[PDB]
């Protein structure tokens, strides 16, 4: 498929940058996971970044180590996951989905299996946590081979070689967390969708206008989950609220 | 790309959060000139002679060996300062943090062993070190962690995920991928990404390197089998290294058997986990068949690393090396039997390398054998604990 | 009659009841043989190399001394098998015990080192050995307490008289007594009757000596001051006997000064004492107006015997050597001084020393001398009598 | 003074052999002390050996040991003992009285002050308990000077230069813990009374028929002491029995 192009397309021809909130699956509970996601849509995501929760998350800070913890109090499993995956597809046939995998999740029954499920869920994506550039031809390779777009993380520093690299490899979004977003344009990297520090609409609207496809929230949403944890109710409400005020930032 | 081969076979490699690769490139970049720098080599072989204690002493165990055709020695790591093996690598880990213009320590311990070690090599060389242990380990190990703190570290507790070891652990990457310019991790095992496994072992292969010319000077030939407990595989590698081109040295890696392999609480991942990819690098795990990491169980506080060092699981995979597994009780028996026969009481640990040797003596008596065990650490911080199970057990 | 002189000046002699003189002649007779025999030298050689890890490392105190003149270097017995300096002397009286046909060992602690040590001679040399230690002792030293039971030796609690080291000291001669036939009394420290001061300080004196070679090849020359303390006086005489020769060189030794000499509670009978006849000598004892026997009070374990060896007050006497004292809150911050800037957890023993020395530099900054403090223990095991102090003290 | 040889004289002309019960001054206390040297005295020893509470009785078994610390609770000192020793012999001004002292207390004020205490007291004899014959010119030589007979104990094993040291340096008896007996009269030796084991009437026979002058009671009269603490009454009964049976077993 091509969502995240059909996606970028339809902004552009809007003047309009992306708005991608990041969760994590099965957080407070699958039942109510999936409606926070049906929320999130609802209000103006123009994509999704999904967690799958891991026992040991090494590239996360606490608001997600905190998500994962909620997760598997529910007994969330990557099957359950992926069970989710299937049912938010066949509810939403066009915006992007990607997910937030962590290396042993994929490489753990197989690299090539992994990504041949993601393709039957109709995931878009796959930004694997712990896989640097360098470690990532296996993964890569499965995924193109699946019709899954593998997603890099251009870091702050990233020296030339590295903007090249994943310039070269990124498909869908490059994930950066002005030079480094000219480059990227120069070496026809996928759109980059700025992210780390994203959760107020000002940020939005900075990262477009800064030459960014748009933004990822990674923990915002998840914190908003987090405070209303007491009230199911009023933390929909929240996340619509602020998901709604965040997609307008990056309006035209 | 790297200056050296990050695996060992399909074993190792650097999985790390993009952020973290310059860390790892740099330090490579660093040890590798270091490793060709005479005057580091001096400073760390000053500081391990005249700070640390070394050579360790090789002691020949003839009352525990009487009777059979066993000739049984104890390589003494626990008789270097700190009481065990780690402080090798942490004295030559904190050089190099200073070759890098660092003056920051970061490190992960489970028993504590490690953080003492990385504790007391920042006093000495003046670097301000932080601590991070899982909570239920800071729990069990307050006499260590006193002792950090006694030495100016900075001991902060992780109750994220099971509070354990694996968890401290990746609160340390947490922590060096954003002060990487002025902080360097010091990794206690030889394990993790990419130069870790290579440095920690060069960092101790002197305990090869000695064991060897202790053994030719006493018996005039090379032992036919070396024998150390395998956590994370540091002490294990160290004993190795210098005899691996030795292809008649039987190399044998001991991991804990818990209360039975066939019972499922254990901590031998090489022989009986399965290959996944966390901490950094690919390597046999204790998970789940859904690929969540689990923990190690073992008597001893030590061996509890979920995984094992890659270039374990590739000297294992070409033949190299033989690795098995020795229980609690065999491992308590192997305590209380060098106590009362030799007047050294072993860590925990070294008992299951211990264990076994006893086992190769006892099953084949009559078998000619030259054995040397890495007595990896002292015991006197597990005498509560078997004390408690010599106890229980009337 | 005797075949070396019991005294030292006036002080030393063979206290004791006529039925034990037999057994001190043949001791001094044995021991005279085994020195003069190369066969017993080359064993116990063997022994402190091998198993008890000899030569210990003579470790310079940059951070401690920056800014000063003082250059300070410790001897490093706390890397010594079993933690401190005890374990050279019960190896080489465990030897004279075989050399004289004895398969029994007998021994007094108080702090329990120098019967972990004892213990851990016996079971490496094959004799059953028998410990006595005051109830009081026993009860807070539960730790070493198993040690050596794990060991295999025989732990007996005195309660006898205070219930301390020097009631243990009487108990050992009693059971001595009446069976030196077949048991030797493993004497703890330098003192008690001839011929004991004299063998612990040639079974100690390599501490000096290899102090003086590693001194000669560090530095040039001899040092300005060995500093120790001084609770029976052996690891003080063990690191002073090679250097009384050496006039230039100062020896300083240290008793405990508990809260403070003028409170009463303190352990210094060599300065503070009245000289008197008990545990088989004329030596300082700290006791009444009445000549009843008194304990020595010390924040440390370990200084506890009520006496000092007989040479002490002899080199004293003549100006040979100097003895000082240190409260308990300055071995305290030398303690706390030494694991933060050294790295190195000492004894409260050698913590008194240490903070000596720390007062000889620090009172006069500017003066340039080399000292060498005997760090006769490490402190693992004060960890928790430092630890409630602090914790007290807020 | 010659109270041993006036002593051991009328005992010969008797074909007796001498009797000598042991007891640790002020024990239990001072004024039950003082009966019971009194009642020990009625009941027939020839002599008397007393014991000065030390702190470190390291030649002394469990029965002096509690002995003293018996006294020592009842606040005995050397102090109080020499003035018990003066009204004893203000009581009795023939029987011999000698004291079983520890080197420290002798040494402690000077030993000439220690023995001249004992000559003003009218102490006959001393015997340190810790100091060898090898150790002793300084206290026999005060001994002498002050009319105190220096004590040796003559050991099970003792080798002929002994033997021959004990018989030239002691006076008024030589405490023995046949041919031991021979020799000590053939260097001739103070009488030599036989000690330790010295329970039953049967032991003092034995020990007369050997050829010793006598016994010496060294403990059985401290484990009357201390089996009848309760009833005073009954420990002086008790200690009169037992004297009164032991002295018998030495007459002809
Ligand atoms: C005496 C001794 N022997 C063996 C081991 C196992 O590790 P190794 O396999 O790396 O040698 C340890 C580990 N200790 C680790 C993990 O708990 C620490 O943080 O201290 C030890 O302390
Ligand atoms: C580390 C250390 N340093 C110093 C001393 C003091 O004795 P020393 O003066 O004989 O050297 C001791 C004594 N220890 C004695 C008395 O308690 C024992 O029985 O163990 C010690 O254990
Ligand atoms: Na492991
Ligand atoms: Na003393």
């Amino acid at each position: 498929m091509e969502r995240y192009e059909n996606l970028f397309a339809q902004l552009n021809d809007r003047r309009e940058g992306a708005f991608v909130p990041f969760v994590t699956l099965g957080d407070p509970g699958i039942e109510q996971s999936l409606k926070i996601i049906d929320t999130l849509i609802d209000a103006g995501a123009d994509a999704l970044e999904l967690g799958v929760p891991f026992s040991d998350p090494l590239a996360d800070g606490p608001t997600i180590q905190n998500a994962n913890l909620r997760a598997f109090a529910a007994g969330v499993t990557p099957a359950q996951c992926f069970e989710m995956l299937a049912i938010i597809r066949e509810k939403h046939p066009t915006i992007p989905i990607g997910l937030l995998m962590y290396a042993n999740l994929v490489f753990n029954n197989g690299i090539d299996a992994f990504y041949a499920r993601c393709e039957q869920v109709g995931v878009d994506s796959v930004l694997v946590a712990d896989v640097p550039v360098e470690e990532s031809a296996p993964f890569r390779q499965a995924a193109l081979r699946h019709n899954i777009a593998p997603i890099f993380i251009c870091p702050p520093n990233a020296d030339d070689d590295l903007l090249r690299q994943v310039a070269s490899y990124g498909r869908g979004y490059t994930y950066l967390l002005h030079h480094l977003i000219e480059k990227l344009k120069e070496y026809h990297a996928a759109p980059a969708l700025q992210g780390f520090g994203i959760s107020s609409p000002e940020q939005v609207s900075a990262a477009v206008r800064a030459g960014a496809a748009g933004a990822i929230s990674g923990s915002a949403i998840v914190k908003i989950i987090e405070k209303n944890l007491a009230s199911p109710k009023q933390m929909l409400a929240e996340l619509r609220s602020f998901v709604s005020a965040m997609k307008a930032a990056s309006r035209a | 790309t790297t200056l050296l081969n990050p695996y060992f076979g399909e074993f190792g490699g650097m999985y790390v959060p993009q952020i973290l690769m310059p860390a790892l490139n740099q330090l490579e970049e660093a040890f590798v000139s270091a490793q060709k720098d005479p005057e580091f080599q001096a400073q760390f072989a000053d500081l391990l002679k005249n700070y640390a204690g070394r050579p360790t002493a090789l002691t020949k165990c003839q009352n525990i060996t009487a009777g059979t055709r066993t000739t049984l020695y104890l390589k003494r790591e626990d008789l270097l300062h700190g009481g065990a093996h780690k402080t090798n690598q942490v004295l030559g880990q904190a050089l190099l943090a200073k070759r890098m213009g660092k003056s920051e320590i970061i490190a992960e311990t489970g028993a504590g062993q490690h953080g003492v070690a990385s504790a007391l090599a920042s006093a000495l060389l003046g670097l301000k070190c932080r601590i991070y242990m899982g909570a239920k380990d800071v729990e069990r190990q307050s006499p260590n962690v006193f002792r950090m703190r006694l030495m100016g570290a900075e001991v902060i507790p992780v109750h994220s995920g099971s509070a354990t070891l694996k968890d401290a652990c990746n609160e340390a990457l947490r922590d060096w991928s954003g002060s990487y310019e002025t902080a360097h991790y010091m990794l206690g095992t030889a394990a993790g990404p990419h130069p870790y496994p290579t440095i920690v072992r060069e960092f101790q292969r002197m305990i090869g390197e000695e064991t060897k010319a202790q053994i030719l000077d006493k018996e005039g030939r090379l032992p036919d089998a070396v024998i150390a407990c395998v956590g994370g595989g540091s002490n294990a590698i160290g004993m190795f290294a210098d005899f691996i081109n030795d292809t008649s040295v039987g190399l044998i890696g001991v991991e804990p058997g818990g209360h039975g392999i066939e019972t499922g609480e254990h901590g031998a991942p090489l022989k009986h986990g399965r290959v996944g990819i966390y901490f950094g690098m690919k390597a046999p795990m204790m998970q789940t068949a859904d690929g969540q990491i689990e923990e190690s169980y073992s008597i001893s506080a030590g061996l509890d690393f979920p995984s094992v060092g890659p270039q374990h699981a590739y000297l294992n995979s070409i033949g190299r090396a033989d690795y098995v597994s020795i229980t609690d009780d065999e491992a308590l028996e192997a305590f209380k039997t060098l106590c009362r026969h030799e007047g050294i009481i072993p860590a925990l640990e070294s008992s299951h390398a211990l264990a076994h040797a006893l086992k190769m003596m006892r099953e084949q008596p009559e078998k000619e054998q030259l054995l040397v065990v890495n007595l990896s650490g002292r015991g006197d911080k597990d005498i509560f604990t078997v004390h408690d199970i010599l106890k229980a057990r009337g």
